[PDB]
């Protein structure tokens, strides 16, 4: 029933420079972007593929090149990997499949950035994208009718609001996080406490894209989560630390839900023809509001927020 | 009562509202009244209140409001030292000496009051117009601070990191602080952080730190005693690094050293610059109510 009808992408986005000298945050939203073989969501009601809408936030550091490169490439890299995994059309649950496809995607991009994997240029050359000390976070969400798939790398995060309780779909890759701390130290690397937990006193995260110079301690391996959609689902929020530094999961989701309902109650839901062909204004309302709320709470970082409405209809 | 003026940025990546009393400027920090008013917040205030050195940014008072608990601090009207040096140039050997004496007097006092290293955060140096004084150690600076903080993804001024912080797993924090003082002295004299330069190339900066590879450029002409003090501070081996009391007896330091900064005990500092504990305690009580 959910596997025989595509969903309409409802979303809104803010990405601003805030109080910083540069904008090193980037984002990407590509609705109707890829077709997902149904076996990757269902198991073993026909519809051979579900349309998957791509959402991505990329919070850069040391520069903008890597965040911008993720913006321009990652979704295409992910598409390629989906195609590659139709050499599974021969020969292992869904989680493992997605984890696998997302790891190869994030790794490919990383390689392209360091000039160890060939990439396109205005014929398929090996050229670094940025310096060794520039990198970025990446949190991406694939939404289809049946499932949400989040793949996280760094300290941006994705949060699902299911009924009344907020539930994050990623856990921040901070170097003082138990397994992460262990991984680094056991690998021969050092985590120091200086303006927060830092790999070698420098980088406040244990995972990212780029940052050649902190390899192989800072890794681009993402942590993919495979979440089946539910009727209780209200919305999905991706954002950089510009938002999460000043606001908790629960309050973000509640505020977002309020504003979405607030716009619908004071404007009524628009006609089906317009939907999904651009930004949903109710989502844009929530996004815009959370954005200004962050700024008033004192956030001084770049801010990037993507609010995604998961509710079929709101009456 | 005080009057709003601005919303400046704080020391260790924090927020504050600049307000005005007397014709005195004050920096006010705030904290959500909804029983965020634990025992950590009480001890941290009373602690900072006991710090009375003129080169320490000192606690003025605590006011209760319907929104939050207000922490009124002394304000550094000169701002950050580095941002000063940038839009004014490097200081002269004599201006540098003036401030360095103040720093050491302050660090020395903090060390005595059990405040050091990540609790003292010497990367943060402020200036104030009301001697000139350099000011260190602001409220939201302790390791276990209840005060909200928003540090960057990449560390700001890595030059302040003593090599043994990166290299060892056990080390004296007070001695790491000596290195930091060195960094502060260098920036005053040269107008640029030492081991860094293309800037924000952490590989090159860290390489230079670990090999203590610094170079005072030719456009800067400083005495041999000064260069010696610097060479004595910038030594990777903590054990061979010059100590604070040793610095206090060094020639460069001793020259033009005022009489009041020749203070041994920590208890004559307190009387030198002289809201009650009952008032602070009464207000933190009424603050636990949202
Ligand atoms: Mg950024
Ligand atoms: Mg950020």
């Amino acid at each position: 029933s959910v596997y025989e009808l595509d969903c309409i992408p409802l979303w809104g986005t803010v990405s601003i420079q805030g109080n910083r000298s540069e904008m090193e945050d980037a984002f990407a939203v590509s609705p109707h972007f890829l077709k997902l073989p149904i076996k990757m969501l269902m198991g073993d009601p026909s519809l051979t593929h579900l349309t998957g809408h791509f959402f991505g936030v990329y919070d850069g550091h040391g520069g903008h090149k890597v965040a911008d490169y993720c913006r321009d490439r990652l979704h295409f890299a992910l598409a390629e990997e989906i195609e590659r995994i139709k050499d599974e059309l021969c020969k292992e649950g869904r989680q493992v499949q997605w984890d696998k496809v997302f790891t190869s995607c994030f790794l490919t991009v990383d390689g392209e950035i360091e000039g160890k994997i060939g990439r396109a240029v205005v014929d398929k050359v090996l050229e670094a994208v940025a310096s060794e000390t520039v990198g970025s976070t990446a949190v991406v969400a694939l939404v289809c009718s049946s499932h949400i798939v989040v793949s996280n790398c760094g300290d941006s995060r994705a949060v699902l609001f299911r009924g009344k309780e907020a539930m994050p779909l990623s856990v921040d890759h901070k170097p003082d996080r138990e397994d992460e701390y262990a991984r680094i130290e056991n690998a021969g690397g050092k985590v120091i406490q200086w303006q927060g937990a830092r790999v070698f006193g420098v980088l406040a995260m244990s995972r990212s894209i780029g940052d050649r110079y902190l390899k192989p301690y800072v890794i681009p391996e993402p942590e993919v989560t495979f979440m089946p959609r539910s009727r209780e689902d209200e919305c999905l929020i991706l954002a950089s630390d510009g938002l999460w530094d000043v606001m908790n999961n629960q309050e973000v989701c509640e505020i977002a839900r309020r504003r979405i309902l607030m716009w619908h109650k004071k404007n009524g839901a628009p006609p089906l023809a317009e939907r999904g062909k651009g930004i949903d204004p109710a989502c844009q309302a929530a996004a815009d509001y959370l954005s200004m709320l962050a700024l008033q709470k004192g956030s001084k970082d770049n801010i990037s927020i993507i609010v995604i409405d998961l509710k079929a209809q709101r009456k | 009562r005080y009057e709003l003026v601005k919303d400046i940025g704080s020391g260790n990546f924090g927020v504050a509202r600049l307000m005005r009393d007397s014709n005195e400027l004050v920096a006010v920090k705030y904290i959500e009244r909804g029983e965020k008013i634990d025992e950590n917040v009480k001890r941290e205030i009373i602690n900072h209140r006991s710090l009375r050195h003129p080169n320490i940014v000192r606690f003025k008072e605590v006011i209760l409001t319907p929104t939050h608990l207000a922490i009124v601090m002394e304000y550094a009207s000169g701002g950050e030292l580095f941002e000063r040096i940038c839009n004014a140039g490097r200081f002269s050997e004599d201006e540098a000496r003036f401030f360095f004496q103040q720093l050491i007097s302050g660090v020395s006092y903090c060390h005595a009051m059990q405040v050091c290293h990540r609790d003292l955060k010497l990367e943060n140096t402020l200036l104030d117009g009301s001697a000139p004084r350099l000011k260190i150690c602001d409220f939201g600076y302790s390791k276990s601070s209840v005060l909200h903080s928003q540090p960057k993804s990449t560390v700001g001024t890595p030059a302040y990191i003593a090599p043994e912080v990166l290299l060892k797993k056990e080390y004296d924090g007070k001695v790491a602080d000596v290195w930091s003082c060195g960094v502060t002295l260098y920036v005053m004299l040269v107008g640029a952080y030492p081991f860094e330069d293309e800037p924000k190339n952490f590989r090159k900066t860290i390489h230079r730190i670990l090999n203590v590879q610094y170079a005072i450029p030719d456009y800067v002409h400083i005495s041999p005693e000064c260069r010696h003090l610097i060479s004595r501070i910038f030594v990777a081996d903590p054990a061979k690094r010059i100590s604070i009391p040793e610095i206090r007896n060094h020639e460069w330091f001793l020259k033009n050293l005022p009489a009041d900064l020749m203070n041994d005990n920590t208890m004559t500092t307190q009387f030198a610059a002289s809201q009650s504990i009952e008032e602070i305690m009464q207000i933190i009580a009424e603050a636990t109510v949202p």
